[PDB]
């Protein structure tokens, strides 16, 4: 978590865990991708709040997406950036070797490009996950961009 | 975050210390006056008595 | 790419569809360069400068 310290004592501050679940248009997306890294039930899992993105069939539509918040409080926003290992790695993960994401606001923007790199294995995995946090006001849109990578 | 957190501390910090602070030297005067003005009193009564 | 003697700074523009405040899909990144004198701050592009 670049700047770990902030995310952990803005949730800490907020007191409360609850979530909601939302259909978004993901599409043409090979999604619910597993990883033998995370054991759930004795077997291949991820992460519970999260999804991560998977090509279909050789192939990745970049995923444009928004999200309205039409409602009267703050929605708190958490996704990752997957770090792919090799070329080789990247081809078969996102079939696209350029990786790039943008998230926004009306407010603010970020974005951030993938380092593909040969990291050192804890648990045996050479890769890792990068998290932000975008925090969204009422009346404005979400909005995801991608071409990959995306948690 | 992190930076706003500090010094939404470093704020509560100061205003916590000088109210306190304040807070003292208000008290620390009345008596004094209290003090001064009785003395006086007991001064001018020395004063005729003696 | 900017820089001066002392400090230097480079950014690289980021193609994306952001959402449309006013109409527009597009935004400007801020930045400010301090000079000191007898410095002679120099401004590489390509473009996308302002
Ligand atoms: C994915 O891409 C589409 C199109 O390539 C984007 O749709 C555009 O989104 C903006 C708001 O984000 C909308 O602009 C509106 O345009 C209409 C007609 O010109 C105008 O009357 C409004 O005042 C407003 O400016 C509009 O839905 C659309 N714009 C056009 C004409 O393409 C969108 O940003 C992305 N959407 C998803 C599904 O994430
Ligand atoms: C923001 O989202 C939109 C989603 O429509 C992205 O637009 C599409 O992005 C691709 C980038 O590769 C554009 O080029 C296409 O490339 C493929 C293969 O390289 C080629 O088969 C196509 O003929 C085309 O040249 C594409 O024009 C564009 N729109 C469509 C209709 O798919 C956009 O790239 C996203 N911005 C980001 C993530 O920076
Ligand atoms: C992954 O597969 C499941 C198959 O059931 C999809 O359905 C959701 O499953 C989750 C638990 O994994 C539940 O919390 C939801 O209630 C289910 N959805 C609905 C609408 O009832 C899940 O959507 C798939 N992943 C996607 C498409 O992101």
């Amino acid at each position: 978590v670049p700047d770990y310290a902030s995310l952990r004592s803005l949730v800490a501050s907020s007191g409360t865990l609850e979530f909601n679940n939302e259909s978004f248009n993901w599409t043409g997306v090979t999604q619910n991708g597993t990883s033998s890294a995370c054991i759930r039930r004795s077997n291949n899992s991820f992460f519970s709040r999260l999804n991560w993105l998977t090509q279909l069939n050789f192939k990745y539509p970049a995923l444009n997406v928004t999200m309205p918040n039409n409602e009267q409080f703050d929605k708190l926003y958490i996704w990752g950036v997957h770090h792919p290992v090799t070329d080789k790695d990247q081809i078969f993960l996102y079939a696209q070797s350029s990786g790039r994401i943008t998230v926004s606001t009306k407010r603010s923007q970020q974005a951030v490009i993938p380092n593909i790199g040969y990291r050192p294995r804890i648990r045996n995995i050479p890769s890792r996950i990068s998290i932000y946090w975008t925090i969204v006001k009422p009346g404005d849109i979400l909005l995801i961009n991608s071409t990959g990578n995306l948690i | 975050g992190r930076i706003q957190d500090l010094e939404k501390y470093v704020e509560d910090t100061k205003i916590d210390l000088w109210s306190y602070n304040a807070e003292l030297l208000v008290a620390l005067e009345n008596q004094h006056t209290i003090d001064l003005t009785d003395s006086e009193m007991n001064k001018l009564f020395e004063k005729t008595k003696k």
